[PDB]
């Protein structure tokens, strides 16, 4: 049919069969750069305005401000544009200047904090924008909203149990606020009931996931996989649904999207590099090596033209 | 390069 404004056009992302990783075929990749703002995050930033919208806490006066240098960032932007909201985002000097003509290009009123201070003064100054008139303004807080992970327990999960047939087996998912293998696990684990395997994959340097599971020294580290990687654990990333961690080396990451490219036509992003090439390794093991592997990529390649990627 | 929630 026809959606009402470009929020509502989330989702129904293609299960694409890879064919130079994995065993004879049991390696699939779900394509979320095929979405209104081309990464996985268009439908969190559709449900958090939604929700916000149900909840009352967002208003027609009010004006959305949230600290965020990626995906979302983009999201909120195309969202608050299709429906009306004045939004404000709070980035580092870091950030390409692509990324912040493609925002301002989105309407965003983009405030910058010093580049040293990085994410944790974006988030500083966000918060006091919010204190200046807190009922003028409203924080979705990625992080912590619970309508990020129920939105992939609605669309995400669902799409993946339908478009397999209930034979999905594995869900391979880069954790960034957790979100996606969040709300993918509970869906296919309590609404549809099946015992899949749910593999969390972080950067091997930064890896606060398998440390912390581990009960070892929690030790966050700089790395180059765009989306994940946080340096903390997220409360959108629910533990007890988790059943394995896969660790990703940053060159390897770009390695594997490079053969996305190069040898499946696929056009993924670096953090997608890094999802499959956590995957592969499972599905290389004869434990899976008959499983049915679903693994989601969260973003197209042209997001990261100048980068480590190319 | 990313951390503590940057990129994301």
């Amino acid at each position: 049919a026809i959606y009402a404004d470009n929020s509502y056009s989330i989702g129904n992302t293609p299960l694409v069969r890879l064919k130079h990783f994995g065993h004879n075929g049991n390696v699939v990749v779900k394509i979320e750069g095929r979405n209104p703002s081309y990464s996985v995050k268009c439908r969190i930033g559709a449900n958090m305005v939604w929700q916000a919208e149900k909840d009352g806490t967002l208003t027609k006066g009010k004006e959305i401000v949230d600290a965020t240098s990626g995906n979302t960032g983009i999201a909120l932007a195309y969202v608050a544009a299709a429906r009306g909201y004045k939004i404000t985002l709070t980035m580092p000097e870091t950030m390409s200047l692509e990324r912040k003509r493609l925002l301002c290009g989105l309407g965003v009123n983009l405030v910058l904090t010093e580049g040293a201070k990085g994410a944790k003064g974006a988030i500083a100054k966000a918060e006091e924008i919010v204190a200046s008139d807190p009922s003028r303004y409203v924080m979705l807080k990625q992080f912590e909203n619970p309508a990020n992970p129920q939105i992939h327990r609605e669309t995400t999960g669902p799409e993946i149990w339908k478009d397999t047939d209930g034979k999905v087996d594995v869900v391979v998912a880069g954790v960034g606020t957790g979100g996606s293998i969040t709300g993918i696990s509970r869906a296919i684990k309590l609404d549809f009931g099946k015992q899949i395997t749910s593999v969390a994959v972080e950067p091997v340097e930064s890896p606060v996931i398998s440390q912390t599971l581990a009960g070892e020294e929690v030790k966050p580290g700089p790395h180059k996989i765009q989306g994940i990687g946080a340096g903390f654990i997220p409360k959108n990333l629910d533990l007890s649904i988790i059943d394995r961690v896969e660790t990703v080396d940053s060159d390897t990451a770009l390695a594997t999207a490079r053969r996305l490219m190069a040898e499946e036509g696929i056009l993924a992003g670096i953090s997608s590099g890094a999802a499959v090439a956590a995957a592969d390794r499972l599905a290389k093991l004869p434990e899976f090596a008959d499983k049915l592997i679903v693994v989601i990529l969260p973003s197209a390649s042209e997001r990261y033209l100048s980068t480590a990627l190319f | 390069t990313f951390e503590y929630g940057d990129g994301i």
